[PDB]
């Protein structure tokens, strides 16, 4: 948007990095020092999430990507989702390959 | 739970709302040049405040984060970059007296006026300095502005100085010269350590090197002004200060119609050229773009063929017109400038193109060190391209020049003694005006010897004298734009040595065998990737680094730009045989 897109956010700051397939989408502030953090923000006191200034005007690099990541799961049950197959003959008076 | 790791975090913080907060700042500012109007005026300035309120804001909040705990050289420089306050130091009643004097000095320069015709001094004042060549008609429109102007913003300029001197003091400082200083000051290892102080010692030793050239120069300018001026050139004597070309001086190449070394051969201009092949903006533009690209760098962004205002407006818009590279972030990069078929802005656009190339260089870095090395590299990396894309030989590789022209040693000459009639010329005077103000601002010059103290030095580095006897009731310092206007002047000096210092050492490592001003980088990419080792820094290691990585050597030199003008060198030397090379300070045309 020209003015901005500033709906999607992002996180900068946490206590410890996430683990494998893991999502955090609490808003509790950046407790950085060891000043605690009364809900306000301001010294060593920061707001985690971020938002982006998605404009027209940005270049290449800072513009939005969707990304999407398809993960393959494989566990002893059985499988569900089986892709494609097909051919077409009903060939007669011959014997053929069934 | 070490203070390091919270400076980082709070570094952080506050780049993320810095690239935001200035890239607003300066599509504002953009916006408001496009289509000058009350509105995007107002815009502007409501988005500069917020800029500076949160700057000010953050450095206020910076300054609780001593250096000497920080211990990775990058957080601390980081932090370095922003505990400096500035301005704010002072209080609010002394603040808002150094801004009401700077708008006061700045209102009298722009809305200047000599009278006996009546004229001001961009319309009038300045061709007529320009062209003019009768003796009367320029000493009477000098004096009458020295003396307004000067009279009108001295009493002003003697309060301001105490003022910005407090300032400084304010920042722990000493002066305000050692605050302008404090930009080429290095910090680092035992070899890339640089000192304010030690800029004094360098900037006068780099100009005892270029004393002889420069005293040729003068010599054969006042033996070639003789004739236009016969009753008022001494032949053993300075130049009167209204006989060069400008008001102040600052350029002498308004000279070259009445110094020319020789008429019958002028010098090459690709204009009618450009216009028989049928050329314009955008095709100039593209010239560039592959002229930068052999070389080896990035190629530009497709924002800065659809976003950027490469030629004037056609919808009534009305610009500023002034040659401009923005670079408002996130990948936006752009060039304002009324572009059009003509040689001097054809080079233009590859000098402006050179900033471009580097802000598109130094992007990686954090936005607290997306600067250059100094002031004086900035400019430096643009100018050395145009003294590249303007040579006899890289003019027919495009096709402005037919391929049955020969270089001439004639030709070659002249274009030499153009060049240093602006590059040569200029070192002096920026050199005794900066010796000047420093000596001023550190209350070496007692504030009832500043006009006295001035001539004299105007006539032992600049060799200039004046046409009439100026006491302590003028300003003559003050007329000067950069001088009235807040702004620093030692950055044209280190500019000028470092676009020669950044052009030999690109063309050594090119292997090219001729004169260093014949320089072709074209068709070099070695000499694009070891310039870009020195762009993509910026100001996260000392410029003495950064000098070193292109140059090799962690200061000044000069030895490159004597033989940047060698050959000039020569035939000034042989030239100038019947005459004495000099200037004896005791001269006066104003005494009989
Ligand atoms: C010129 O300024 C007007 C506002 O006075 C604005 O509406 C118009 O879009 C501007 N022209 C441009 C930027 O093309
Ligand atoms: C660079 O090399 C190309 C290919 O040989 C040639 O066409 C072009 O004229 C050369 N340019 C220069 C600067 O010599
Ligand atoms: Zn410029």
């Amino acid at each position: 948007k020209v003015g901005g897109n500033y709906n999607y956010l992002y996180r900068l700051f946490r206590k410890s990095n996430l683990k494998p397939f893991e999502r955090d989408i609490s808003t509790e502030i950046y407790q950085a020092g060891n000043k605690p953090c009364n809900g306000v923000a301001g010294f060593n006191c920061y707001f985690p999430l971020r938002s982006y200034g998605f404009r027209p005007t940005y270049g290449v690099g800072h513009q939005p990507y969707r990304v999407v990541v398809l993960s393959f799961e494989l566990l002893h049950a059985p499988a569900t989702v089986c892709g494609p197959k097909k051919s077409t003959n009903l060939v007669k008076n011959k014997c053929v390959n069934f | 739970s070490l203070t390091e790791e919270n400076a980082k975090t709070f570094l952080n913080n506050f780049n993320q709302e810095a690239e935001d907060l200035s890239y607003q700042s300066s599509l504002a500012s953009w916006n408001y040049n496009t289509n000058i109007t009350e509105e995007n005026a107002q815009k502007m300035s409501e988005a500069a405040a917020k800029w500076s309120a949160f700057y000010e804001e953050q450095s206020k909040t910076a300054q609780s984060f001593s250096l000497q705990e920080i211990q990775t050289p990058i957080i601390k420089r980081q932090l370095q970059a922003l505990q400096q306050s500035g301005s704010s130091a002072l209080s609010a009643d002394k603040n808002k007296q150094l801004n009401t004097i700077l708008n006061t000095m700045s209102t009298i320069y722009s809305t200047g006026k000599v009278c006996n015709e009546c004229l001001l001094l961009e319309p009038g004042l300045d061709e007529i300095m320009a062209t003019s060549t009768d003796y009367n008609s320029r000493l009477w429109a000098w004096e009458g502005w020295r003396a307004e102007v000067g009279k009108q913003l001295r009493p002003l300029y003697e309060e301001y100085v105490v003022l910005k001197n407090e300032m400084a003091r304010a920042n722990n400082y000493n002066d305000y010269g050692d605050y302008w200083r404090g930009d080429y000051e290095a910090e680092g290892a035992d070899g890339y350590n640089y000192n304010r102080n030690q800029l004094i010692e360098d900037v006068e030793r780099t100009f005892a090197e270029i004393k002889p050239l420069y005293e040729h120069l003068h010599a054969y300018v006042r033996r070639k002004l003789m004739d236009t001026y016969p009753s008022y050139i001494s032949p053993t004597g300075c130049l009167p200060a209204h006989l060069l070309g400008d008001m102040w001086g600052r350029f002498w190449t308004n000279l070259y119609p009445l110094t020319v070394p020789f008429a019958q051969k002028p010098n090459i201009d690709v204009t009618d050229a450009m216009m028989n092949q049928g050329w314009d903006a955008e095709r100039i533009f593209q010239e560039a773009e592959k002229f930068f690209v052999s070389v080896g760098l990035p190629h530009m962004t497709q924002g800065f063929w659809a976003n950027s205002m490469l030629t004037e407006p056609a919808d009534g818009r009305k610009v500023v017109c002034h040659p401009t590279a923005w670079d408002l972030g996130h990948g936006d990069f752009r060039i304002k400038m009324c572009t059009k078929v003509t040689m001097d802005n054809f080079l233009t656009a590859h000098h402006e193109m050179g900033h471009i190339q580097y802000d598109m260089a130094y992007a990686r870095q954090p936005f607290l060190l997306r600067n250059g090395a100094n002031e004086g590299f900035h400019e430096a990396v643009g100018e050395i391209m145009s003294l590249s894309a303007a040579t006899p030989k890289h003019l027919k590789s495009i096709g402005l020049l037919p391929s049955d022209f020969q270089e001439d040693s004639e030709t070659e000459i002249n274009f030499l003694l153009k060049q240093a009639l602006t590059i040569v010329g200029t070192l002096p005077f920026t050199y005794m005006l900066e010796k000047w103000r420093w000596m001023v601002f550190r209350g070496e010059i007692p504030k009832e010897q500043w006009m006295k103290k001035w001539w004299e030095m105007k006539r032992e580095i600049v060799g200039v004298v004046e046409p009439l006897p100026h006491d302590e009731t003028y300003c003559d310092p003050a007329s000067l734009f950069h001088v009235s206007n807040d702004y620093s002047f030692i950055r044209y000096y280190t500019r000028t040595i470092y676009q020669f210092q950044f052009q030999e050492a690109l063309c050594q490592a090119a292997k090219y065998n001729g004169s260093l001003h014949k320089c072709d980088i074209s068709n070099s990419t070695e000499a694009g990737q070891k310039l870009l080792k020195m762009l993509s820094l910026g100001n996260s290691e000392p410029w003495t680094k950064a000098l070193e990585n292109v140059v090799g050597a962690r200061n000044m030199d000069v030895k490159p730009l004597l033989n940047y003008f060698q050959p000039l060198f020569d035939w000034l030397k042989e030239q100038n045989r019947n005459s004495f090379v000099g200037w004896n300070t005791e001269w006066s045309p104003y005494a009989d």
